[PDB]
């Protein structure tokens, strides 16, 4: 099938990509890690769908300014973090 | 922090100051009006703390008259006894139930064995805490400093000392600590605290001296209950608020002169600790930005009612704090249908207000 | 492998019924399981998994065979396929979820939850309706939904006419 | 990009064979377990380098994120400057740059760009 | 005052800027330049560009010299 | 700025006197190889139902 | 909007965050709205002097991220296949966008971190997430057509919001049990309308916006507090409490118009087995509500006694008694509403 | 062709990559992926344009990670998983052998390079990046970068707010 | 006999979607056609 | 494309921002199959634009033909792999680079 020869890898991809977001590691900084390496694999797939298009690539800007925010925004929060609980881990956040 | 002598005279505030008593100052007065420009090296607040008897309202009176300062008379039961319009609640204790009949100093001294004693303490650590921030909006509103008697963080001393002597018993003292705990971390701690440290026998003459009725005939100012106030200052709250305030002992100021005293606090210098960020001492005050001034202006001036609701905690396996549901009812109508308890003060028509009719405004920071 | 229970009358193709119920057995299994191992039971180790997978669906695929059995051959000894029969049915789900539970009062009365849970099955069948019909009315507006528009842009011409075409 | 591919690759084996040179040209002597200790200034480390190591322009770090993504819409000015509408290409690129100055300026007079203290 | 405070502490601000305002005063009239000439009908066009003598633009073709 | 400008428009014109060269050279060879694969076609697939 | 000039600035920038998804006429365009929305909220969740709220807000964020990201995952593959914002038949690349939506609105099947963020959230903070949050996703899945997979979450969501808030003492973590259950309605309005779907949310953010004020002006977090909360005429205590039968939706008060609506809709459309589950699911969060009310119905209770006085808002109580008023004489005023015909 | 050995390492250095637990090792395998990614975009792309600014834009977010890292997580362990390496080892070989006994015409994506485009095709003889990247900045679409720069100093102030500089630095205490 | 009539027409509009009431979706393309003008604009622009 | 209920000014702002009207191999088949949605509405438009839905998405998404190519292709294979095809002449000549 066409989804399978053309978009069947980056899909594959990114479902590895959450299966990392959910996986039990320690630190905190294993969900960013993983964060931007979905956010990675978001734009290959939307980098083939604006490509059907002649000339819309142009999207990609605004996709990144998004993708940099809640990175941004994402590691705010591990500061945050920091400063009441003294460390990132998991497993010393109240389990509710 | 600079005398009359200093300034060579009266204080020149840097602008006028805000009338917090009459206009609320919520987030959209404080984009207009800011905090910082009104405050002087006599922006601060003075706790003049000491034993029992130990003139410290004479002292204070005469100190807040030398630095310019805002003088706070120290809470009393009058203050929850006596309404606005002037009536003297305690006249219906007749008729209320045993468990809400009245209790005030005078009872506490002549049977402070009786179970309201620890009603009374709470009492009396609520209405410093109300009292205390009424300071903290005077200052931060008109900039001039303020001088406080007893401050809400002093007050366990006397509920432990009356926890030794037994008169509490250990729930009372529980309950006590949850509302401290509950409430004390929300309040700004003083810039600077004075002691009058009188030696335990001198105020037990001091105390004979006044030839008050009910203390002099009481039993409670015993050697043991007076040494437990002692041990209890220097040892638990003298040795805990110097790791943020400036701390001055004295003998007895009260039996001294002021105008040392003053000299000795100009002496003392509030800038040294500011070079250090996060240096303890006077912690509570260093504003990074001017919005962390405004933000802390408007919790104490128009965030109090917040404030004063955290004294809801429900314990009730404490049967002597607890109410009866049947005196309760039967206390609700007597007190709240006594002259001036109507309705909120200045609408009570049968005590002599008028113009209700074209009348609509209520006070601010005023009750119900 | 895809059989629909009422594809035939009630007293027939029985092969294509118990398929038709243990699906839906192993489905419903397989979804609270999956709560059950992670969120409630969290066993440890790859082979106690698969026992709450097995426990959670295992007798939940004899009920629905058993259900199938009872209700089929009730229609063909009694002549007649009507509610009792449902009714019938139900009671040995019911059975086998006392035994499931080791609790005789559970399966005798979860027997009864599911015996008339059958039974308004086989009513809905006999009469006519459904349970979740496609919705007969599905509205996308107001009133004035093809009024109400704020948009500020000037709308360019248009590049097609209501009126018949001309030629 | 197929002939950089190819010339990278190449380039890198080459300072690969560059070492893997040194390491056998290398001298070679029996390592000892204090040669190999690290470099402190001679005295014995009290402090492994692996300890969590403060940092006070956390803030900036964020910072530097953001401006750069800011960087990925002024660079493609330029190349359509020819092709664009004036009016909307001089409009939106001025209130483009005043918007990146407006926002450092208010940062730094809000002592945010200072190190923390 | 305040000219002179900055002037002092932070010169570079004020030159950068005077050079920044210097960008939007010749900005705009370059942009009103532009208008005043017509410059959307530009005479040399990207790729091969014929039109019908009866199209509306060929009255419109800008006429110059070399 | 002119004399990049007057080289540029130079090497632009030269390519609107050979752009219609080659255009009319892919069109006479674009629609041949349509016959052949229209053609390959036929004789791959004779055989598909 | 409480501190400072910047929360003023966060609260706007929501509203904009919202209102560019539900007036996005694609997918892309919609997905764009949530990111803006996302980092609205977030300054205004987390506060340091909580060690609470700063894990509110991280659970918040991490949920939310996920939910954007597979969003525009179907999105992208949604396009990829009809290339078209719309499908023209609905199928298993269209229930992926719904699964995301539902647990970017804490629907039933993914709804647990919406209770869990709620211990470390002031009340004012509980009100934006329980009522303009959900605006956006909601709103969304009214575009997606898929019937089982809604269905399903409406089952789910009045059961499991019913039966978990049994438990609960916290006032807070009750009430996102109880709004997980009226969630539930609106999805199921959703499949059939959206004009009642507008009705019904606009008279539950009404009755939310309610009850939060009164826990919000006296600082209540707990069942406890209530039955120690000093008022000084009982009656008035025992009216204020009458709103939570409204919110109930008893039809002698105006919180049962709302529900009323949804069945005189569901049930013209057929939906006859949903509206059992859900109505009769109903009592039981119609039960906890009442456990408050053991606080007011009786009333003469055992009261701590180191109060004789109320210290309350003047402008939040003074709105609030306005909107109290209606929550139980706003029935009579069905007539003036012309929305339902 | 290299299309197809790329799609065999950006599969392989992804199953490594559910497998590290190390921030750093995560973060080692997460540049690797970065740069292939980035050389497979520009394959199905009429210019490398948005390769750069991609390339550009992730560096940026890897310095200030492996700071945190740095500061957060810094003691932590590495374990060589031989399961590991002979596991992506066995399949990379794998799919390399696939890639040369491939009909590659079949497996190469459809999108139109540059060159796939035909010889008519007049918009195709501009600058590079001319058109593609021409309407971010006219009308109406230009408002949509306008507001990303108040979404981007919005975030501006968000930061500085979330961050509280002034109560300290920040330590793994 | 009115609502019951009125019920019934609703049904009929529902079934079909063919009139601009209640059950009715508007789409609209004029935001196509603008991007189609723009096209048109920046096509005589292109050029120096 | 979808229909925003609000549609306030803001759907201005975002309509524009991913379409086919510029320079685009199928700019005029979707202008015709989206004026048929205006003109019927989308639910009702989803029943009479059979013909412009399946073109236009023909156009765009081109699996149509990119699906008959792999029959080709595998046909070749396939004949070849049975022997009824020979190594000499697999392929057919290719076309000149200077085309299409
Ligand atoms: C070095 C610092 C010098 C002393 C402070 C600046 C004096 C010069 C006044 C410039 C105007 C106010 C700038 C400012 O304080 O930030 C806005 C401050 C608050 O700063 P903020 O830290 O809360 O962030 C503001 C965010 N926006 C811009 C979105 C509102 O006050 C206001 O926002 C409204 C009052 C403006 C006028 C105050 C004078
Ligand atoms: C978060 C942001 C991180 C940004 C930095 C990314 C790169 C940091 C990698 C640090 C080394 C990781 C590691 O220890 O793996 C050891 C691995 C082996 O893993 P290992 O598990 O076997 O190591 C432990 C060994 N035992 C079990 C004995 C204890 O060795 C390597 O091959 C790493 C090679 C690193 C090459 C240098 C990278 C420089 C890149 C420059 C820019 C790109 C050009
Ligand atoms: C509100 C809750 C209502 C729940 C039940 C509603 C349905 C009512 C029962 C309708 C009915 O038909 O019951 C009688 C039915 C006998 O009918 P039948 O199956 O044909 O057997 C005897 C004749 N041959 O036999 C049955 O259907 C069994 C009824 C059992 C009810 C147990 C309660
Ligand atoms: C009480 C708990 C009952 C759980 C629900 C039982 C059930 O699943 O019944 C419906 C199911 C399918 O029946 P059907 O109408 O044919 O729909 C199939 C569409 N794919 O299964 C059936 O075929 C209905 C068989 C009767 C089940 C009665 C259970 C009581
Ligand atoms: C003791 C507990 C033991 C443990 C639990 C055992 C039960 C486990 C059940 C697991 C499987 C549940 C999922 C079943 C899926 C069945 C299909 C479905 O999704 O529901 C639709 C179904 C029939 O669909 P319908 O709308 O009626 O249209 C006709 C279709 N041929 O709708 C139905 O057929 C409904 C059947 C039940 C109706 C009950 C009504 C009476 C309730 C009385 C209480
Ligand atoms: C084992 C895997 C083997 C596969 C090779 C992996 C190493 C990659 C080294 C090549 C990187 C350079 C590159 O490929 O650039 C490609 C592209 C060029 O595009 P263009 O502007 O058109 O210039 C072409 C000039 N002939 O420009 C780009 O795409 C951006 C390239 C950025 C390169 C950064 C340097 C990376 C160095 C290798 C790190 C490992
Ligand atoms: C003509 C423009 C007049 C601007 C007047 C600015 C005068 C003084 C600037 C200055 O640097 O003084 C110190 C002041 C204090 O700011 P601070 O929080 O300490 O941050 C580090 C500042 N170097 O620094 C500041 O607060 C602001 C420094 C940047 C101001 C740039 C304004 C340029 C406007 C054009
Ligand atoms: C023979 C070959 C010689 C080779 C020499 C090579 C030298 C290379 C090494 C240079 C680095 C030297 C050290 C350095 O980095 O200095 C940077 C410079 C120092 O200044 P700074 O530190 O900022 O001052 C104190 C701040 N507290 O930082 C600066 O401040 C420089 C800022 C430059 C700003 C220039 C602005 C120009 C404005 C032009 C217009 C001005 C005219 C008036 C306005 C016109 C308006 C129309
Ligand atoms: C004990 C616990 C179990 C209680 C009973 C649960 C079973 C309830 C019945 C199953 C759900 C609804 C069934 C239904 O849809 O009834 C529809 C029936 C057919 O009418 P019609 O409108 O013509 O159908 C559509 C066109 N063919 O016509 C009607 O029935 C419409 C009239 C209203 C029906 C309401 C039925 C729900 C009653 C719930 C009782 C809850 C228990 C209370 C105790
Ligand atoms: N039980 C209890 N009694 C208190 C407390 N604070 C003050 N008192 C009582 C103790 C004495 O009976 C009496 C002493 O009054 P003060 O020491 O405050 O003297 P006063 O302020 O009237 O003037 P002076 O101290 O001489 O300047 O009030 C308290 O916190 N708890």
């Amino acid at each position: 099938m066409i989804m399978i020869l053309y978009w069947s890898l980056p899909m594959i991809l990114f479902i590895l990509g959450l299966f990392c977001f959910v996986s039990n590691r320690k630190h905190l900084l294993s969900m960013l890690l993983s964060l931007e390496f979905i956010v990675l694999m978001l734009f290959f797939m939307l980098f083939i769908y604006l490509n059907m298009l002649n000339y819309e690539s142009y999207f990609s800007m605004m996709f990144l300014t998004f993708s940099v925010c809640e990175g941004a925004l994402g590691l705010s929060i591990l500061v945050s973090m920091i400063r009441t609980h003294g460390n990132d881990y998991f497993q010393s956040f109240s389990i509710m | 922090i600079s005398g009359k002598t200093m300034r060579g005279g009266p204080r020149v505030p840097k602008a006028a100051p805000y009338p917090y008593k009459t206009k609320k100052y919520s987030v959209f007065n404080a984009i207009f009006d800011k905090t910082s420009k009104r405050f002087d090296e006599n922006s601060k607040v003075i706790c003049v703390e000491g034993p029992i008897a130990a003139g410290k309202s004479k002292f204070a009176k005469e100190l807040a008259e030398e630095l310019d300062m805002e003088y706070y008379p120290a809470v009393d039961l009058d203050l929850i006894y006596i309404n606005s319009y002037g009536y003297d609640m305690r006249k219906l204790d007749p008729q209320l139930p045993p468990s809400c009949r009245s209790y005030d100093v005078r009872n506490f001294c002549l049977d402070p064995s009786h179970d309201l004693a620890a009603q009374f303490q709470i009492r009396m650590y609520m209405l410093r805490y109300s009292q205390y921030i009424d300071a903290l909006q005077h200052v931060l509103s008109t900039g001039q400093g303020v001088v406080l008697e007893r401050s809400p963080y002093s007050d366990f001393v006397f509920m432990e000392a009356m926890f030794r002597q037994g008169y509490l018993s250990r729930g009372a003292r529980s309950v006590y600590n949850e509302l401290r705990q509950n409430t004390i971390g929300e309040l700004l701690k003083p810039h600077l605290v004075i002691y009058l440290d009188l030696p335990v026998d001198a105020v037990k003459k001091q105390i004979k001296a006044r030839n008050v009725d009910y203390e002099v005939q009481s039993k409670v100012f015993s050697d043991a209950y007076l040494s437990d106030l002692e041990q209890l200052y220097k040892q638990q709250y003298l040795k805990d608020i110097s790791t943020h305030a400036e701390l001055l002992i004295y003998d007895w100021t009260a039996g001294g002169e002021t105008e040392v005293v003053v000299e000795d606090i100009e002496r003392i210098d509030f800038n040294q600790f500011e070079a250090d960020i996060h240096n303890k001492k006077m912690l509570d005050w260093r504003f990074p930005l001017e919005a962390e001034w405004c933000e802390a202006r408007i919790k104490y001036c128009h965030e109090k009612p917040d404030l004063m609701n955290y004294f809801n905690v429900p314990r009730f396996d404490v049967p002597e704090l607890v109410r009866s549901a049947d005196d309760g009812k039967v206390w609700r109508d007597v007190w709240f249908n006594a002259p001036g308890m109507k309705y909120r003060p200045g609408y009570n028509a049968d005590m002599g207000d008028e113009g209700l009719l074209t009348k609509t405004k209520i006070g601010i920071n005023q009750g119900i | 492998l895809r059989s629909k229970y009422y594809d035939h009358p009630d007293g027939e193709d029985a092969f294509g019924k118990i398929v038709a119920t243990n699906k839906y057995a192993v489905s419903a299994g397989v979804a609270w399981s999956m709560f059950d191992v992670l969120t409630l039971s969290k066993p440890q180790g790859y082979l106690p998994t698969l026992g709450r997978f097995a426990y959670n669906t295992g007798p939940l695929m004899g009920m629905a065979t058993a259900f199938t059995l009872t209700t089929l051959v009730a229609t063909n000894a009694r002549g007649k396929d009507d509610k009792i029969n449902y009714l019938i049915g139900g009671f040995a789900a019911g059975g086998v979820f006392g035994a499931w539970k080791h609790n005789h009062v559970a399966g005798l009365c979860a027997g009864l939850f599911l015996g008339i849970a059958g039974v308004i099955k086989k009513m809905s069948i006999e009469q006519g309706w459904e349970f979740f019909p496609n919705t007969p009315i599905k509205q996308y507006g107001g009133l004035n939904i093809a009024g109400n528009d704020w948009t500020i842009m000037a709308d360019p011409p248009k590049n097609w006419t209501t009126e018949k075409p001309k030629e | 990009m197929f002939s950089i591919i190819f010339i990278a690759l190449l380039i890198l084996l080459i300072t690969t064979i560059v070492m893997f040179l040194a390491s056998i040209l290398s001298k070679k002597a029996l390592i000892d377990r204090e040669k190999s200790s690290p470099f402190e200034c001679g005295f014995d480390p009290k402090s492994s380098s692996r300890l969590p190591f403060s940092l006070r322009f956390f803030l900036i770090t964020i910072i530097f994120l953001i401006f750069d993504v800011e960087i990925a819409l002024i660079l493609p000015m330029i190349i359509i400057m020819k092709y664009s509408n004036i009016m909307i290409w001089t409009i939106t690129s001025i209130i483009f740059i005043l918007i990146l100055l407006i926002g450092l300026y208010h940062e730094w007079n809000q002592g945010m760009l200072n190190w923390s203290n | 005052s305040l000219l002179k405070r900055a002037w002092n502490e932070i010169p570079d601000i004020v030159g950068g800027s005077a050079l920044a305002l210097a960008g939007i005063v010749m900005a705009t009239i370059g942009v009103a330049n532009y208008y005043a000439k017509d410059g959307d009908n530009r005479r040399y066009k990207l790729g091969y560009v014929v039109y019908r003598h009866d199209d509306p633009r060929a009255l419109k073709v800008r006429n110059d010299e070399d | 700025a002119k004399k990049v400008k007057r080289d540029e428009i130079e090497m632009r014109s030269a390519q609107n006197v050979i752009f219609p060269i080659l255009v009319a050279e892919r069109d006479r060879e674009f629609l041949r190889q349509l016959r052949r694969n229209r053609d390959e076609e036929a004789e791959l697939m004779k055989n598909v139902p | 909007m409480f501190n400072n000039s910047s929360k003023i600035l966060f609260i706007t920038i929501m509203i904009i965050g919202t209102l560019i998804t539900v007036t996005s006429n694609s997918w892309l365009g919609a997905w764009m709205g949530l990111e803006i929305n996302l980092l609205s909220f977030i300054p205004l969740l987390s506060d340091n002097n909580n060690l609470m709220s700063t894990e509110a807000s991280l659970k918040y964020f991490l949920t939310q991220v996920l939910a954007s990201t597979v969003l525009l995952f179907s999105s992208i593959l949604l396009m990829l296949k009809n290339n078209m914002n719309n499908e023209i038949n609905e199928s298993f690349t269209s229930m992926i966008i719904m699964s995301a939506l539902l647990l970017k609105s804490g629907a039933a099947p993914f709804h647990f971190w919406f209770p869990n963020m709620m211990e470390g959230l002031t009340w004012m903070n509980a009100l934006m997430l329980m009522t303009w949050q959900k605006i956006a996703p909601l709103m969304l899945i009214s575009y997606l057509n898929i019937k089982y997979l809604l269905l399903i979450s409406v089952i789910l969501s009045v059961i499991i919001g019913a039966i978990g808030g049994l438990n609960q003492t916290s006032l807070r973590k009750l009430m996102a049990f109880s709004s997980i259950n009226h969630l539930g309605w609106m999805l199921s309005s959703l499949m059939i309308s959206e004009s009642i779907w507008l009705i019904y949310f606009f008279f539950y953010s009404f009755l939310s916006f309610v009850l939060t004020f009164m826990f919000n002006i006296f600082k209540l977090f707990h069942l406890n507090q209530l039955f120690s909360w000093f008022v000084n005429s009982k009656i008035l205590k025992f009216t204020l409490f009458m709103n939570f039968l409204s919110l109930g939706g008893l039809p002698p008060f105006l919180g049962f118009l709302p529900k009323w609506l949804v069945i005189q809709q569901l049930t013209l459309c057929n939906q006859y087995f949903m509206l059992t589950l859900m109505m009769m699911s109903t009592l039981i969060t119609l039960f906890f509500y009442l456990r408050i009310c053991y606080s007011a119905f009786m009333m003469n209770y055992f009261e701590n006694n180191w109060i004789m006085k109320m210290n309350m808002n003047s402008i939040n109580y003074n709105m609030y008694m306005i909107m109290t008023f209606f929550s139980i004489f706003g029935l009579f005023l069905i007539s003036l509403f012309y929305f339902m015909f | 062709m290299i299309q197809l050995m790329l799609y065999s390492l950006i599969i392989t250095t992804s199953i490594i990559f559910l497998n590290m637990i190390h921030p750093l090792a995560l973060g080692l395998t997460l540049l690797i992926q970065t740069i292939f990614v980035c050389l497979l975009t520009g394959l199905m792309t009429k210019s490398f344009w948005y390769s750069y600014i991609l390339f550009l834009i992730f560096l940026g977010g890897m310095l200030v990670l492996f700071i945190y890292v740095t500061s957060l997580a810094s003691n932590e362990m590495f374990n060589l998983s031989m399961k590991l390496t002979l596991f992506s080892s066995l399949i990379l070989i794998f799919m390399l052998i696939l890639s040369f006994i491939m009909d590659k015409t079949s497996s190469s994506l459809f999108l139109m390079n540059n060159d796939m485009q035909s010889i008519i095709n007049m918009n195709s003889y501009f600058m590079e990046n001319s058109l593609s990247l021409n309407k971010l900045y006219n009308f109406p679409t230009n408002f949509i970068t306008i507001l990303l720069m108040n979404y981007l100093l919005i975030t501006l102030i968000v930061i500085v707010k979330i961050t509280k500089l002034f109560k300290g630095p920040i330590r793994m205490m | 006999q009115i609502r019951l009539l009125e019920d019934e027409v609703r049904r009929k509009m529902s079934e079909r979607n063919d009139y601009q009431a209640y059950y009715y979706r508007p789409s609209v393309a004029k935001y196509h056609r603008i991007s189609k003008e723009a096209a048109d604009e920046l096509e005589a622009l292109r050029g120096d | 494309s979808l229909t925003p209920f609000l549609r306030l000014p803001l759907t201005d702002l975002t309509g524009c921002l991913i379409n086919h009207q510029t320079y685009d191999k199928c700019g005029k088949f979707e202008m015709k199959m989206m004026e048929c949605f205006e003109a019927y509405g989308l639910e009702r438009g989803k029943r009479e634009c059979a013909d412009l839905i399946s073109d236009f998405q023909e156009c765009v998404g081109m699996q149509k033909q990119l699906m008959r190519f792999h029959a080709m292709r595998n046909e070749r294979y396939k004949q070849w792999l049975k022997g009824e095809r020979k190594g000499q002449e697999f392929f057919a000549d290719p076309p000149r680079v200077d085309a299409y």
